[PDB]
């Protein structure tokens, strides 16, 4: 983070700092805390866990005057796959969202195993619009999330009410979920997809549905992006 | 406070019961949506059976007057002749088999007997027309009976599924939730508190020992 | 279960049997018993009708529909008792000689109650 | 290293296992349910992992080219069927589609005949890599044949009844004594897979 | 002190949020679901209690005498509709009585045009207390006239279709400009109520 | 030494209780849920135990020879009631057989009339051992006669109202004043047993 602050403020270049496995950093912070003979706080981590996590995370963000900007993507391992653990909890309590990697999708062979349904970016709407990325990006995101949720619950119901008793929306949603998880989320390890190209794939995926079933997307965007 | 589950509080138990709560919650939602699907089908069956009842008014009256016209042609009630006419008239009810909304509702698909008109050909010419009208009314009757069989079997299934979802949301989920509430919030927090008390007592003992070592030295150093 | 055929026994009106046996009927040549027992149009006590209903809907293994004349509004309790299952006999209440399909029909009563 | 970790009462909440998980590239975690069923070995095929799946591709591409694809297919079948089982145990198997029934049944076949391994009998005491690869191929191709056949008309109950012989063949393929050598064991598996394909082609019509 | 509480994981059970809920008299209770439906200000009226309603009678009776009973009526009809949505889910809409359908329609009008405030337009960015009170009178009078003219008159649907203009007027009552002056706005609301009364009198025939 | 253990929070796992257990041969674990509904003496039959039943058999065979058999029968039907209630609170009384219904009814009778004891009224302040044994015979005989009548053909739903006088006599058998003397009370109990047997024989004709 000191190098990032240098490169981003004393020079001008942006920077996307990555902090791999902050859970191991918390593990090391436990050793420092116990070295000082401090009593353990919750879960064994020191009570000031939040302070020394914040003093890392909050060293990022754009700055008035200086053109640079530090973007953090602090990766961290779920200790036992529970949000309630102090480290994921505190990080989600300081950071601007979360981007899950899900065991369930990884066992299917998907890569990356990003779980879209719980993952969210709180201030995504700032980075989306006409000026940056295409103008349909926000509504494409909204509709993709909605149809993915429909696909997930309808995949749950395929085993309950049978495939034939699902409404045509849910049948199209199963087809969309299969193609989604297998072609859109599923990305080659070395496949660089430009955000415009990824939106083009998203559109090639959403045009499964008729224009009327894409209720989430504004009509002014459908009338110029659905057909191409 | 509330319905305990009388479980032994430990971290493996908290995780197990949290997964069990997740399973029961998704099961409640899943069975609730199965129940809405089945009750949609059930309401369709109820409206069709009411329509078939008012058909058993009107169309049955029409077929009865077909019989009445045949009797008028014959000049007398042919019912006595029709009595004990044949052992198996030209109609039968095949074994029901179907699967509606995930439930094997048994709708009877009755079909005409291959030995058609086993009791026809009696009296004047209106007998055949009355037989055909009776066969049409009997097809309507097979339809109404199939709708009623659905409105009974799916009624039982919808009652069982609805009471299972209600039992879940009332007893099962609302007893699993207090079980985890106990296991973590009361007991695990209490045990961590005890352990932190023990550690603080250790820290106090260690600090007083080092301090007195500090005062015995630093006093040998003072003089 | 196995295939079977309908029957109509409710003492209100047996003319429905005359109007229906032209197309659909049932007798047991092996048992020498007319499965489509007449209703006598009120010429018999309800005990015989109840016995025949018990034989058809609780002793016969072959499953099919069954019909009942305006007496279905009279024997509603027994109809509710025997209507616990769609088999062996899913009852029905045709109008017979008079318009007699009101809200008093047992199946219609159950539908309205669950409505 | 092969560092056994006694799991104690807990499953993974024990801090030794949690601290180990951040270090070991491979973690064959225990499965309590498979142990209570006496299903040996009883490793959990849903929470275990090997960060060595991708580095080994340099070795797979030279000897067993289809091994990674088959492993991914096997994992996909097992995971989809565990999802499906988590529902059917709560509702029942009546509503399952034919493809769902195949996924569930092939998962049971896998979990009983591929994943399971006695480890004490003269056969299957040490399942060499080529025999394991050939059984992966046999099971995956059996699932593929079933899915493709029910993609056509053939309903799956009659198909299972008619190809019970093929199912038993792929199930008992584990019995192939590995001391016979790859030269002839691979021939046995080729014969098995060919008869499998021809039987499914026959029963499709 | 309007002090927000944002617990660690949205648990709303940790001692800080329990203490604040115990001490803070009014808890306006925002909701995520009401925000996703774009129903700003996203107040969840089910849980958003307020224990300052009682001490404010000394202010209401001074210069808005009917306000307390008026909000009690609005809250009770809103809660009745919230309860009756469950009955609509259980059994078809037709099974509801005429009075129940009146309650549902009026509370939908409430949720759409009284609670739901644009906040960005110039007409309802600032809803003064007098305009809020007059809108409350209009809405509650609408429910009362519908309720009375149905309990002593024709079916709810016939009146609703016959007096859809009145419902549109009370819905568009949100658009009256607060900048127009308190006296002018109050006179306009009185005009709306008078036209209301005469229109319900006409449609009663 | 009889010593109440008064655990904090009502938790049986409270360390003073756990230490007290393992050294006390008897454990009359009271339950707060029963004491809330004024069901005295509020003992919890599910978890209470007494390691002294094995050594008391000598006294019982010397004085009340069939006391232990009756105790075993009573605890058996109580446990059957507990499992049946666990089933019913999730399924409902419909799925219950007829013997299950009679077990539930007799166990409710016991829990309201035998196990319960007002502790302050003149009739149940001190229930001497002979009256307790007599009521065990009365309640178990009622259960046996009802079970036999159900087995012999009479459905319990019809039997309930026909023999309701006998069930009420059993319920009111706890009002037999202990000071009336062993001869008087035992004569009354023999009368109750004879009336039970004759009425249950008559009602099953």
């Amino acid at each position: 983070l000191t190098t990032a602050e240098y490169l981003a403020y004393q020079t001008e270049r942006h920077v996307l700092t990555i902090l791999t496995d902050m859970s191991s950093y918390a593990d090391a912070l436990r050793e420092v805390s116990a070295a000082r003979e401090e009593v353990p706080g919750r879960r064994g981590y020191p009570g000031y866990m939040y302070t020394d996590l914040s003093t890392i995370y909050e060293r990022a963000g754009r700055v008035e005057g200086r053109n640079g900007s530090i973007t953090q993507i602090p990766i961290l391992t779920m200790p036992n796959d529970d949000i309630t653990h102090p480290i994921p909890d505190l990080t989600g309590y300081i950071t601007e969202g979360q981007i899950f990697v899900d065991r369930q999708l990884h066992n299917k062979g998907i890569y990356p195993p990003i779980n879209v349904l719980p993952s969210l970016s709180r201030l995504m709407k700032s980075a989306i619009g006409e000026g940056m990325t295409r103008k349909d990006h926000g509504d494409v995101s909204n509709q993709l999330y909605a149809k993915y949720a429909i696909g997930k619950d309808a995949a749950a119901m395929k085993a309950v009410v049978g495939e034939e008793a699902l409404s045509i929306e849910d049948k199209l949603s199963l087809e969309f979920l299969e193609k989604f998880e297998k072609t859109f989320i599923t990305q080659g390890a070395y496949e660089d997809r430009t955000v415009f190209e990824s939106l083009d794939q998203a559109w090639s995926l959403l045009r499964i549905y008729p224009k009327e079933m894409l209720n989430r997307i504004s009509p002014k965007i459908l009338d110029e992006f659905y057909d191409r | 406070s509330g319905n305990r589950e009388q479980v032994f509080p430990t971290r493996m138990t908290l995780g197990l019961m949290k997964t069990k709560l997740k399973g029961a919650n998704q099961g409640y939602s899943l069975l609730k949506r199965k129940s809405e699907a089945l009750t949609k089908r059930f309401r369709d069956i109820t409206k069709r059976i009411d329509d078939a009842k008012q058909k058993m008014g009107r169309v049955m009256q029409t077929a009865a007057f077909s019989l009445a016209e045949v009797s008028y042609a014959t000049g007398e009630n042919i019912g006595y002749q029709v009595q004990e006419s044949v052992s198996t008239a030209r109609f039968k009810v095949r074994a029901r088999q179907e699967n509606v909304s995930g439930v094997y509702l048994s709708q009877f698909e009755s079909y005409i007997d291959p030995e058609i008109n086993d009791f026809r050909l009696t009296g004047l010419g209106r007998g055949g027309q009355q037989v055909q009208r009776a066969k049409e009314i009997y097809s309507r009757a097979v339809e109404t009976l199939v709708e009623l069989a659905s409105l009974q079997t799916a009624f039982i299934i919808l009652d069982e599924v609805i009471k299972v979802t209600n039992r879940r949301v009332n007893a099962i989920e609302h007893v699993i939730i207090p079980r985890t509430e106990n296991t973590i919030a009361y007991i695990n927090s209490e045990l961590d508190e005890l352990d932190r008390e023990e550690f603080y007592r250790l820290k106090k003992v260690q600090e007083k020992k080092q301090n007195e070592t500090a005062k015995l030295d630093a006093e040998m150093k003072l003089k | 279960a196995e295939k079977r055929t309908l029957i109509a026994v409710i003492a209100d009106e047996d003319t429905t049997t005359g109007l229906l046996l032209a197309g659909i009927g049932q007798i047991t040549p092996e048992t020498q018993e007319k499965n489509f027992f007449v209703y006598q149009e009120g010429k018999t006590t309800k005990e015989e009708i109840t016995d025949k209903f018990n034989h058809f809907t609780e002793e016969r293994d072959d499953i099919a529909i069954l019909l009942i004349n305006q007496h279905i509004a009279e024997n509603i309790r027994a109809r509710v008792d025997s209507f616990t299952n769609a088999f062996p006999a899913i009852l029905e209440i045709p109008s017979k000689d008079h318009p007699y399909d009101p809200e008093k029909d047992s199946v219609l009563k159950r539908v309205r109650k669950l409505f | 290293i092969v560092a056994a970790v006694s799991p104690a009462g807990g499953d993974f909440s024990d801090p030794v296992t949690t601290a180990t998980l951040g270090i070991t590239q491979v973690f064959w975690g225990l499965d309590k349910k498979l142990a209570q069923r006496k299903h040996f070995p009883s490793i959990n095929t849903s929470v275990s992992y090997s960060k060595y799946t991708n580095v080994l591709n340099k070795f797979y591409d030279s000897n067993y080219p289809e091994f990674p694809v088959l492993r991914d297919r096997m994992k996909e079948i097992l995971s989809n069927a565990e999802e499906l089982e988590q529902v059917v145990q709560l509702v029942g198997k009546s509503a399952l589609s034919d493809s769902d029934k195949i996924t569930l049944d092939v998962a049971t076949l896998i979990k009983e005949d591929f994943l399971q391994q006695n480890g004490y009998s003269t056969y299957d005491a040490f399942c060499p890599i080529w025999k394991t690869f050939d059984m992966m191929r046999a099971f995956i191709s059996y699932h593929d044949e079933a899915q493709k056949a029910v993609a056509n008309g053939a309903n799956w109950s009659k198909l299972a009844d008619s190809t019970g012989d093929v199912k038993h063949a792929v199930s008992s393929s584990k019995f192939f004594e590995p001391s016979r050598g790859e030269k002839e064991v691979h021939g046995e598996f080729e014969k098995l897979l060919s008869t499998m394909q021809e039987r499914f082609a026959e029963s499709t019509d």
